[PDB]
């Protein structure tokens, strides 16, 4: 006999504080019984478990559906935490072409990698006896058992350390290892490809490990993850979109699941007004209408998903290129590849929840998230094509409260373009009336007024039901706005209205905030100016609003 | 050449912090790095079984094309058991000069505490998430954990006993992987000693703080004032009221009855220059009631006036500013925000370490998404404070410019 190189156990340990799992047998039918005798007696004389004696207190139940199925959920409470076998799924945009991919099943190496022997005797386990007149078989596992919490990560790093000097040593090949079956991609010419795959063979067979000599199932396309994996290419296994007479909530849910599962290949895609009726729902089986705008969305989505989109896989050798589109209602979407015409991949963006927004933070959040996304699938970040006019974004960022920055990108023009929609003056105008605005309301009757006082001698009051501080001091500015010229100087003492216009919203909530916004679009030069309140600044009037 | 024991708090587990995504350059950069160091017994490969993480990345520092390893210990500091101290140097922010020297290799000569050691894992991690990543542990003591300045300080005292016993005016204050050298000699001596100092610590960054002072609230010098110079003047006044108490603008306020047009001149009647004058004598004198605690966290604001200028606010207690700064310093950064905004991070922290022995607490003037998308790519310090962020724009800003 060959002699097998042992494979280094992983020392385990419980939950601090823990015990092990004691959990009382399930009663078996006979022939239930009569099967797993027998399996256990094959996989005892295989070694994968081993007989064990009385004083072993633990327990954990085993079923038969024959096929043998050891229930350790109670084991696997009690069992310590792993490093993950994964840190999230790769994308098929991040993989590289290969002349050939090979695929060899290493299902019968799980059975083969021992485990820690101070930590056999919690995997312990009964078969209960024919009629209960005898003491049931007692068994222990030598080897990770399947459904243990510690399975896969100790028999993915017991692989990765054996196959490591293989790899090391063949750079021109692609070693990857994803559940049992490893992954074998190269450029060399075919002989010498499955050349080197023997020489895997080999190198495995070393540790006692068995690939089978069988023609494997796996063969192109590859169908993994809700994705086809092609010899040249990969996309998304096909999208259909079901034709309903009326939509319920798991309908519309599912809907929304294709789409965004769509978006990363086919672009255009949007989700908002389908994604708008499942708002505060959490009711499974409600059935909702359609507005006509998700209409409108979905005959949209049906039109991109009528036919296949394929993605390229990366070329390490070209540059990596994002463009961005904005869609409207804070939607936009956005492109990757390094050749015109042939997308790696696709995505969207929608914008966060808030009170106030523009499209300049918009854009620069979609670029962050895709620099993110980019980092992770293929280590660097793309050169990107943006909507913007180089001009707009020096003005927003050198004038931003904030700072900001957007890596090295090139202005694109494709409508529409983001724009700044208004500028204020630094320095009061000279010429333009002055408005003295305020406004105030009170807490009970919730009755207010707003108005304004200017130098010119006009003035305005208006009285308001329904509505707060806030409100009339915003009311006030717009009321300022509505009856000025195209350049004016406005005084406030609202620290809420200043900490609103001086975040530059291009749209709102707020119906009163959009009107301002309109009006300031409407103007050629406004200048806000801030004073504090009941200091006896003349002009500003708490009196004549408070009436 | 003996391990000290160290344990965590009690009630608390290891750290567990997932590990940023890294460009392939910093990640390989890594490997060159860790495969090193692995020769070098200093970190040893770890198993499925250490469920624990830190994260890692790379940067380059100053005057160095070579890539240097960053660890983010601020969790596990948090959760290591408090170290004991020696009182904070209060005289090293009073000399003239400070240099700073990277003294965490001698770190790698102490062995860790082998129990401890799995709470020092880190991952290299991989493109497109094809393995787990590399996984390591520390086997010394590792560079930016708050235990290794404390176990190492016997044997610092020890290297460093023969040169402070040769020069009592120089005061050295350690503070990490940073050894601070305070002096009040000319730069030349100041350099060779310096270099004196590297050759000595062999064998087993210009800073100024005389030239930082704190900065007092200014008002305008005008021989003619329009009705907006008044209005942001009482606007100006009136948040130095709630600094200092015998602020007072009624009679500035006087002059702004009726309404007028902004550009409009009005002239200060004299009970307004006298408001005016009163409130420059109230502005000339220290903050009442001022104190350092210890016990309490440093706060640190900074706001971004534009034109590569940034000021900033250290302070415990609100209208208790400790420290006030202006940074406008201007190096490869011109079209950057970022990088200024990380570079003023930095500096802010480092006088603070200067002047209290500890970092403070950042409120930025960034949205969370770009800064933590960006900061890395240009952080140089062997330390990490912490910081939070402001989305509503203060205005108070123009006071401070
Ligand atoms: C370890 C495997 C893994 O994590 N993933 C996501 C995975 C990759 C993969 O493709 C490759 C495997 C090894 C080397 C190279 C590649 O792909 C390069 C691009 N490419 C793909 C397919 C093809 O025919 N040619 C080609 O050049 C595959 C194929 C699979 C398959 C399955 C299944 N079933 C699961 C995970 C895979």
């Amino acid at each position: 006999m060959v002699p097998i190189s042992p494979i280094e156990t992983v020392p385990v340990k419980l939950k601090p504080g823990m015990d092990g799992p004691k959990v009382k047998q399930w009663p078996l039918t006979e022939e239930k019984i009569k099967a797993l005798v027998e399996i256990c007696t094959e996989m005892e004389k295989e070694g994968k478990i081993s007989k064990i004696g009385p004083e072993n207190p633990y327990n954990t139940p085993v079923f038969a559906i024959w096929r043998k199925l050891v229930d350790f959920r109670e084991l696997n409470k009690r069992t310590q935490d792993f490093w993950e076998v994964q840190l999230g799924i790769p994308h098929p945009a991040g993989l590289k072409k290969n002349k050939s991919v090979t695929v060899l099943d290493v299902g019968d190496a799980y059975f083969s990698v021992p485990l820690d022997e101070d930590f056999r005797k919690y995997t312990a386990f009964t078969i209960p006896s024919i009629n209960n007149e005898t003491p049931g078989i007692r068994y222990q596992y030598n080897v990770l058992p399947q459904g243990w919490k510690g399975s896969p990560a100790i028999f993915q790093s017991s692989m990765t350390k054996i196959l490591e000097p293989f790899a090391a040593q063949n750079p021109d090949i692609v070693i990857c290892q994803y559940m049992d079956d490893l992954y074998v991609g190269s450029d060399l010419e075919i002989g010498q490809h499955r050349t080197k795959i023997e020489e895997l063979r080999q190198h495995l067979l070393r540790w006692g490990l068995t690939t089978p000599d069988k023609k494997h199932q796996k063969e192109p396309p590859f169908l993994w993850m809700g994705y086809e994996l092609h010899p040249d290419k990969w996309t998304v296994q096909p999208i259909v979109l079901p034709e309903k007479d009326s939509w319920t909530v798991n309908d519309i849910q599912k809907l929304v699941g294709k789409l965004n599962w769509a978006s990363q290949i086919y672009p255009g895609i949007k989700v908002r007004q389908l994604s708008k009726l499942l708002r505060g729902t959490k009711a499974l089986t409600e059935v909702i209408p359609l507005t006509e705008e998700a209409e409108l969305e979905l005959a949209e989505n049906r039109e991109i998903l009528k036919e296949p989109v394929h993605g390229v896989y990366y070329d390490p050798s070209k540059d990596l290129i994002a463009e961005i589109q904005k869609q409207g209602q804070g939607q936009w979407t956005y492109q990757i590849y390094q050749e015109p015409f042939k997308n790696l991949k696709t995505g969207k963006y929608a914008r966060m929840r808030g009170a106030h927004t523009n499209d300049v933070k918009q854009l620069t959040e979609a670029v962050q998230k895709i620099t993110t996304e980019s980092i992770v699938i293929w280590g660097k970040t793309p050169k990107f094509k943006l909507p913007i006019q180089k001009e707009t974004w020096e003005t927003w960022w050198t004038e931003y409260w904030q700072a900001t920055w957007i890596p090295e990108w090139e202005f694109v023009n494709t409508p529409p373009l983001v724009k700044l929609w208004y500028q204020l003056e630094k320095e009061p105008i000279v010429g333009a009336e002055t408005f003295y605005v305020d406004g105030a309301a009170n807490r009970e009757t919730k009755l207010g007024k707003a108005g304004y006082v200017t130098n010119k001698g006009r003035q305005k009051v208006v009285p308001l039901t329904n509505t707060t501080n806030q409100k009339t001091e915003l009311q006030a500015i717009y009321l300022a706005l509505q009856d000025s010229g195209l350049e004016v100087n406005i005084v406030t003492d609202s620290q809420y209205a200043l900490g609103i216009i001086q975040a530059q919203p291009d749209k709102s909530e707020s119906e009163l905030v959009n009107q301002i916004i309109e009006q300031l679009i409407k103007k050629e030069k406004v200048y806000l100016a801030w004073v504090p309140a009941h200091k006896g600044i003349g002009g500003n009037e708490q009196v004549d609003k408070l009436v | 050449i003996e391990t000290v024991p160290v344990k965590l708090k009690p009630g608390m587990d290891g750290p567990k912090v997932k590990q940023w995504p890294l460009t392939e350059e910093k990640i390989k950069a890594l490997v060159e790095i860790c495969t090193e160091m692995e020769k070098e017994g200093k970190i040893s490969k770890i198993g499925p079984e250490n469920p624990y993480n830190t994260p890692v990345f790379a940067i380059k520092k100053k005057d160095s094309t070579k890539w240097r390893k960053l660890v983010d210990f601020r969790e596990l500091n948090k959760r290591t058991q408090d170290f004991w101290g020696i009182p904070h140097p209060a005289g090293l922010k009073k000399k003239k000069s400070v240099t700073v020297l990277d003294v965490g290799d001698a770190y790698f000569s102490v062995p860790l505490d082998e129990d401890f050691r799995k709470y020092t894992a880190f991952t290299i991690p991989s493109i497109n998430n094809e393995t787990p990543g590399i996984r390591y542990q520390y086997n010394v003591l590792p560079q930016g954990w708050k235990g290794s300045p404390a176990i190492f300080q016997s044997s610092m005292t020890k290297i460093l006993e023969p040169f402070k016993k040769q020069n009592p005016d120089i005061v050295i204050y350690q503070y990490m992987d940073d050894l601070y050298v305070g002096s009040d000699l000319e730069i030349g001596q100041h350099r060779t000693k310096i270099e004196e100092l590297r050759q000595h610590l062999l064998r087993w960054y210009e800073l100024h703080p005389d030239k930082w002072t704190v900065q007092p609230i200014v008002l305008p010098e005008k021989d003619s004032w329009t009705v907006n110079d008044i209005q942001k003047l009482v606007g100006k006044l009136n948040w130095a009221s709630q600094i200092y108490p015998g602020i007072k603008v009624r009679q500035l306020s006087k002059l702004l009855r009726g309404t007028k047009a902004l550009t409009e001149v009005i002239p200060l009647t004299e009970e307004a220059e006298l408001e005016l004058a009163e409130n420059r004598e109230i502005l000339k004198e220290p903050v009442h009631g001022v104190y350092y605690d210890p016990s309490k966290d440093l706060i640190a604001e900074i706001q971004k006036q534009g034109q590569g200028q940034w000021t900033y606010q250290i302070y415990q207690e609100p209208f208790k500013n400790l420290k006030t700064g202006k940074y406008a310093r201007m190096r490869g950064a011109h079209t950057n925000d970022v990088k200024q905004l990380t570079e003023a991070v930095q500096k802010i922290t480092t006088e603070s370490i200067v002047i209290w022995g500890k970092t403070p607490k950042f409120k930025l003037p960034i949205q969370k998404e770009t800064w933590e998308t960006w900061w890395t790519e240009y952080w140089q310090a062997t330390w990490i404070p912490e910081w939070e962020f402001v989305n509503t724009p203060p205005l108070v800003k123009l006071w401070y410019q």
